[PDB]
């Protein structure tokens, strides 16, 4: 059931790979197209600074008192597309792309 | 299904695209203009000299 949406998530257009990390930094799983263990190791490092960085800054820098940041979307050069969420303890980085980069990466395995 | 909610709102127009992003006006209208740069011209001359 758990792995049926790793599936789900391929197949919604645009999506290249996800990540999933624990509350530690260890990831869960990964898709096979992005590295596996060797990205996802760095992936990780990155992405648990940037969210508790952020997340320690809205609640204290801002000087918003309880305001916990739900989503962040880091957009790039080419099309590449970072989504940052988190439920409960779990958190992951999915990466889409644009109709021009997909349309050059159906050229590509074609 | 909250990263897929993300995924279908960007998945809905490019947003960065830029409508003729680079390639410059090509053809353009070029009037033709004929510039005189400098004149030569004999001085105190019995009558002119063609």
């Amino acid at each position: 059931n758990a792995d049926d949406q790793l599936k789900q998530l391929s197949a919604l257009e645009g999506a290249n790979g996800y990540v999933i990390f624990n509350e530690s930094g260890i990831p869960l799983k990964r898709h096979e197209k992005s590295i596996s263990h060797e990205k996802a190791v760095h992936i990780a490092a990155l992405v648990s600074d940037l969210w508790n960085v952020s997340k320690k800054v809205i609640q204290r820098d801002l000087k918003t008192p309880e305001n916990d940041i739900e989503v962040i979307r880091l957009r790039t050069k080419h099309s590449y597309e970072y989504i940052i969420t988190q439920s409960g303890d779990f958190t992951m980085l999915a990466i889409q792309l644009c109709g021009k980069a997909i349309e050059e990466a159906k050229k590509a395995a074609a | 299904e909250g990263v897929e909610k993300c995924i279908y709102q960007n998945n809905q127009i490019d947003l960065l695209e830029e409508y003729f992003e680079g390639e410059t006006s090509e053809h353009v209208v070029e009037n033709l203009s004929s510039k005189t740069l400098m004149l030569f011209k004999d001085e105190k001359e019995i009558c002119k000299r063609s």
